[PDB]
RNA sequence: CGUGUAGGCGGCCUGGGGCGUCCCAUGUGAAAGACCACGGCUCAACCGUGGGGGAGCGUGGGAUACGCUCAGGCUAGACG
RNA sequence: CCUGGUCCACCCGUGACGCUGAGGCGCGAAAGCGUGGGGAGCAAACCGGAUUAGAUACCCGGGUAGUCCACGCCCUAAACGAUGCGCGCUAGGUCUCUGGGUCUCCUGGGGGCCGAAGCUAACGCGUUAAGCGCGCCGCCUGGGGAGUACGGCCGCAAGGC
């Protein structure tokens, strides 16, 4: 009945992804657009959009990954090598504005949600604020 | 002049026995086989011949490989009709991968080719008249198109990619253009320049491989007529 | 030709009527250390060829490692097998602190500085790989971004 | 192996409260020790002086994405 | 005859009423036990006969409790897929049981084989996952000592936890 239903958004990405799909349908959800369009806001998807599959609105996500490769195994790198949820239901996260993490020494993000919006590991630090560490890409 | 070709008598091919990957290349399944979209077909013969074209004008040589017999025939044709090697018969475990070893039999070829012609044959015993002779016969059984060039392609042509997916492995591991004709039995992916269309029917073989030596040779001088395709093409 | 230091040497053997025969396996390190190595491990009847054949091998086998000021880009976990390793940057003049196989591999790496730790199986020969693919999948903010560029 | 109590966990949308959570300010956090300088005994060991950091907890002001909660609605879960 | 669960179709009703589950309660092969009944065949024990160095066995001839039924106990097991339950996500091919349709086909439920990606120490697994994920329970922490001892709880006992 999905107990988590950001962690599965991710999960459906991180599985789409590893085998190399135009677009993903992961359910309506406010707050999850929201990781959505921070993840592209970053440049991790080409985008998404909403539709609806019989009064069942979805989010179309669209994934970007790299360039064919020469030789064995010629399958394109992707643009997530890595995505997994930190604040679980069972286990929330939380964590202070000095407490933020680094997310593969800079080359990454931390998605987290705030008290003033979702941020990420430098949104969230430059505004210097604090939230549930939602989780982390890369 | 394309379309017609093939719409005559060359895609459409092996039924309920595909892969999906293969699912790009498709137009629909026709009382049971999966007839392939030719109108894509065509987009895909455009940057392969492109590639071929772009290097049939810089000196580059090719390497043809098809161990299938409903193809076997016209692959020995249209390569020696262009001076390609190419390989007809058994194509050897690691000879891309293993030339230089592979090479040393090419070696012995004319090591015999040359004892052949000579007064050294007035001795020797029957023994031996009967092995070397026989050695040849077989040794000259394999190479007959795998000599020409003693230097790796630069690329490498190909009926049923599947079918011989071995060479294309070897052909993968020392990063060598892999260009093809494969049907709706083959994975494309691991194949670069893909030519999607029947590779049984020595009908669409002989065309997709027709064109594709004189394209090899117009950048070269010398547009002449056809070669030898019917003789009891059904 | 590189630095070309061997990890480790063993004798393996085999049975077959009236005794064990042998042979020998040679892993080897090959590295210029500007950033290029190689791992090759040597299998033959003979030490010495052992030997060879692992640089052979190696010299056929490398990898562009992307190192920066002396150190790696980023942290890296790897797991390869039973195996596993951590890959930490140091400061400049940190040292290279490895056990004997990630440091062979990495200080023909280029590496001067970087923190490390062996995890699950302490394997030679499976850490050796695992070191590999470790760097082989390391990023520089450049091709970083260099993919999302949309 | 099953049934099920406590407990743990919980779909989508709109609004009120603001306990969790987060920010600011202020009190507190003895000295000694720990870290940074600088000086005192020939050096050091000891020692002096100044600086810098301390989770936690109280009070005052504020934020509301997420968990909580109350309230109104929905039909993809569940039941008929 | 009485009765449980489960599957499909129709978009009709409720409107998150859900998942799990310490303890608890129930069920729980065979063997075994209690009261009463039944008893052909088979058959621990037992007695003969062979075999053998011996043969408290394997083979042969006999043979009781038991195996059966009613009611009540015992509650273990290679109680095994040796794989906790629930939900979501990730190529296909093949044959097979069962349901529906403007029925060479499409679609739903279950059982097998082969296998994408991926996982694995390997064997193998692979939409019936051992893949990628979340919730909750149970449990593990070198071998022998020992599933033994003691204590407690249960049982008529054998014993069990
Ligand atoms: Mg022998
Ligand atoms: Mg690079
Ligand atoms: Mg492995
Ligand atoms: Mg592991
Ligand atoms: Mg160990
Ligand atoms: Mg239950
Ligand atoms: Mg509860
Ligand atoms: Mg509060
Ligand atoms: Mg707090
Ligand atoms: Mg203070
Ligand atoms: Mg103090
Ligand atoms: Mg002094
Ligand atoms: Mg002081
Ligand atoms: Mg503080
Ligand atoms: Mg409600
Ligand atoms: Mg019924
Ligand atoms: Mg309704
Ligand atoms: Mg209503
Ligand atoms: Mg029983
Ligand atoms: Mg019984
Ligand atoms: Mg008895
Ligand atoms: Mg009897
Ligand atoms: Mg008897
Ligand atoms: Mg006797
Ligand atoms: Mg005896
Ligand atoms: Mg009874
Ligand atoms: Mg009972
Ligand atoms: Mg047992
Ligand atoms: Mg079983
Ligand atoms: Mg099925
Ligand atoms: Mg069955
Ligand atoms: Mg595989
Ligand atoms: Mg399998
Ligand atoms: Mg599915
Ligand atoms: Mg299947
Ligand atoms: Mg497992
Ligand atoms: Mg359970
Ligand atoms: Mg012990
Ligand atoms: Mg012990
Ligand atoms: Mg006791
Ligand atoms: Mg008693
Ligand atoms: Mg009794």
């Amino acid at each position: 009945m999905l107990t988590d239903p950001i962690a599965d958004m991710l999960t459906r990405i991180r599985n789409a992804t590893r085998v190399y799909k135009e677009s993903t349908d992961v359910p309506a959800s406010r707050f999850k657009e929201e990781i959505l369009r921070i993840l592209a806001r970053e440049g991790f998807i080409k985008g998404y959009e909403r539709v609806d599959v019989d009064g069942k609105p979805y989010l179309r996500v669209y994934l970007k990954y790299g360039p064919r490769r020469q030789g064995p195994d010629p399958r394109p790198e992707q643009v997530i090598h890595h995505i997994r949820r930190i604040s679980k239901p069972g286990r929330r996260v939380y964590v202070g504005v000095k407490e933020i993490p680094r997310v593969r020494r800079g080359l990454g993000i931390a998605i987290l949600s705030t008290s003033k919006g979702v941020l990420t590991d430098r949104e969230a630090r430059k505004l210097g604020v604090g939230g549930e560490l939602i989780c982390e890409v890369w | 002049v394309k379309e017609l070709l093939e719409a005559g008598v060359h895609f459409g091919h092996e039924r309920k026995r595909w892969n999906p990957k293969f699912a790009r290349y498709i137009y629909a399944e026709r009382n049971g086989i999966h007839i392939i979209d030719l109108q894509k077909t065509m987009e895909e013969l455009e940057r392969t011949f492109r590639f071929i074209e772009d290097l049939a004008m810089r000196g580059g040589t090719i390497l043809f490989v098809g161990t299938k017999k409903q193809a076997q025939d016209i692959v020995r044709m249209e390569a020696e009709r262009a001076g390609m090697p190419y390989v007809n018969q058994r194509w050897l475990g690691g000879m891309l991968t293993n030339f230089k070893t592979i090479s040393q039999r090419v070696h012995r070829l004319e090591e015999l080719e040359a004892l052949f012609a000579s007064p050294e044959i007035e001795e020797r015993p029957k023994k031996e008249q009967v092995r070397l002779k026989h050695e040849l016969e077989r040794l000259q059984k394999y190479l007959s198109g795998f000599r020409l060039l003693k230097r790796l392609p630069d690329a490498i042509f190909v009926v049923d990619p599947t079918k011989e997916a071995i060479a294309v492995r070897e052909a993968r591991k020392l990063f060598i253009p892999v260009i093809a004709l494969a049907d709706t039995d083959s994975d494309p992916d691991l194949v670069d320049y893909i030519i999607p269309g029947n590779d049984d029917a020595i009908r669409s073989i002989q065309l997709i491989l027709s064109r594709a030596v004189d394209l090899i040779i117009q950048a070269r001088g010398g547009v002449v007529e056809p070669s030898p395709s019917y003789a009891l093409v059904q | 030709d590189f630095e070309e230091k061997m990890i480790l040497i063993r004798r393996t053997a085999r049975m077959q009527a009236g005794g064990r025969r042998f042979r020998f396996g040679a892993l080897v390190v090959v590295g210029d250390r500007q950033g290029r190595v190689g791992l090759g491990f040597g299998k033959a009847p003979e030490v010495p060829l052992a030997v060879q054949k692992a640089g052979y091998y190696a010299r056929r086998n490398m990898v562009e490692v992307p190192l920066q000021n002396g150190t790696i880009p980023h942290e890296i976990e790897v797991e390869f097998g039973a195996s596993k390793i951590v890959l930490k940057p140091a400061a400049p003049g940190t040292g290279v602190i490895a056990g004997a196989v990630p440091r062979a591999i990495l200080e023909l790496a280029g590496v001067t500085d970087i923190l490390t730790k062996e995890l699950g199986s302490r394997n030679p020969i499976n850490i050796a790989y695992a070191t590999m693919e470790a760097l082989r999948q390391l990023r520089t903010k450049a091709d970083v971004e260099r993919l999302r560029k949309g």
